């Protein structure tokens, strides 16, 4: 009676950076999936643990959906059980992953804006994030705050210009991560 | 700061080695390493990088034969090999690693061990005489950003050192004398004021694109 909010989550005008990225939520609502599996313009589109076929029978009980801008090579980085760059730093999804992964080929529509996380000590427990900016003191010296030697910021920022750019392209990956059924469940297929 | 390292011998085909970057200075636990190889007149090479927070990943040329391991207890970088092939025999070098603030700040010192996309420089020889500008230039196979590239020179007997970083960005320490150009896919860097002292071989480098790859070489002469 009153279709999920999908429309504006997958296509709207802003979209957050890795480093820091939002986390919607659904509360009450039926979710018909037909428009995911339909449209060309989802490249991956590709599930896990549940079938991707058949989503409308199961009846979790909440939603979430966070939405990225990755720089089109390390699309292939986002699934579990990979490591690099930015799914040690940025982003790691749990080994037993729930849900669905869509990117997208968006350079034309989408500069400076975008930036990434480089430095860490350590690595990310599963779906954590870390807004924080602080020099980590490379060198064994202590390490004042200001920018020199041994003192590196933890921010980085991309550089997206229309070149062919084809594993350079900016995308746009949104994740669907599904909980368990922990209250009675209001979101469902039919 | 200073690196230096400790390994080297003879070994037959199919032998065990190891060797140790040991670090001054620097903590190794915190901060990027990378291992390189220098074949007898190939080239460099790349073959391994190790991430702050442990994880490693290898050279897709070679991986099963190598294992690269990180210690904490001395500030220390081991490598590890399986065996040995007539191929394999090079002289090797540890680098510390900065993605994109310079590419690789520090050198080792090099140790010696024997056995019992593309990118290509135009210019080739270029033997010209003192206070003549010598120009390189250096051509991706693929379109590249402007940044993610550097430029290396490697004094005759010496450890290798980085010139310019990221496209036309100066490292400290470096005379005005080097600045690079970037346009398109064809990047350039010119030398001024020719000295005889820069007798030297340069290379043109690319990170974070994939496996780094380094190009075939080219040696100013005077
Ligand atoms: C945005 O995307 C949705 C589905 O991806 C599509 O139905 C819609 O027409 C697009 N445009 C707008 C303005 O919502």
């Amino acid at each position: 009676t009153n279709l999920c909010p999908f429309g504006e989550v997958f296509n709207a005008t802003r979209f957050a950076s890795v480093y820091a990225w939002n986390r919607k939520r659904i509360s009450n609502c039926v979710a018909d999936y037909s428009v995911l599996y339909n449209s060309a313009s989802f490249s991956t589109f590709k599930c896990y643990g549940v079938s991707p076929t058949k989503l409308n029978d199961l009846c979790f009980t909440n939603v979430y959906a966070d939405s990225f801008v990755i720089r089109g090579d390390e699309v292939r980085q986002i699934a579990p059980g990979q490591t690099g760059k930015i799914a040690d730093y940025n982003y790691k999804l749990p080994d037993d992953f729930t849900g669905c992964v869509i990117a997208w080929n968006s350079n034309n529509l989408d500069n400076y804006n975008y930036l990434y996380r480089l430095f860490r000590k350590s690595n990310l427990k599963p779906f954590e994030r870390d807004i924080s900016t602080e020099i980590y003191q490379a060198g064994s010296t202590p390490c004042n705050g200001v920018e020199g030697f041994n003192c590196y910021f933890p921010l980085q920022s991309y550089g997206f210009q229309p070149t062919n750019g084809v594993g350079y392209q900016p995308y746009r990956v949104v994740v669907l991560s599904f909980e368990l059924l922990h209250a009675p469940a209001t979101v469902c297929g039919p | 700061v200073q690196l230096l390292q400790s390994a080297g011998g003879l070994v037959q085909p199919g032998g065990s080695l190891r060797l140790s970057c040991a670090a001054s200075g620097l903590t190794v636990s915190a901060n990027y390493m990378s291992w390189v190889r220098q074949a007898p007149g190939k080239g460099l090479e790349w073959v391994s990088v190790i991430y702050p927070g442990g994880s490693t990943f290898y050279a897709d040329s070679v991986k099963g034969r190598f294992t690269i391991s990180r210690g904490n207890s001395k500030n220390t970088l081991y490598l590890q090999m399986n065996s040995l092939s007539v191929e394999d025999t090079a002289v090797y070098y540890c680098a510390r690693d900065l993605s994109v603030a310079g590419a690789f700040d520090i050198w080792g010192q090099g140790t010696l061990v024997t056995v019992s996309i593309v990118l290509t420089q135009s210019p080739g020889t270029l033997s010209l005489s003192a206070g003549e500008t010598a120009t390189l230039s250096c051509r991706a196979s693929q379109s590249i950003s402007t940044d993610y590239l550097a430029w290396y020179q490697q004094k005759p007997g010496q450890a290798p050192r980085l010139l310019i970083y990221g496209a036309s960005n100066r490292a400290a320490g470096i005379p005005d004398r080097f600045s690079g150009s970037a346009s398109g896919t064809d990047f350039t860097l010119t030398i001024s004021r020719l000295e005889a002292e820069d007798l030297a071989v340069y290379y043109c480098q690319q990170y974070g694109s994939s496996p780094y790859t380094f190009g075939q070489g080219t040696k100013v002469e005077i």
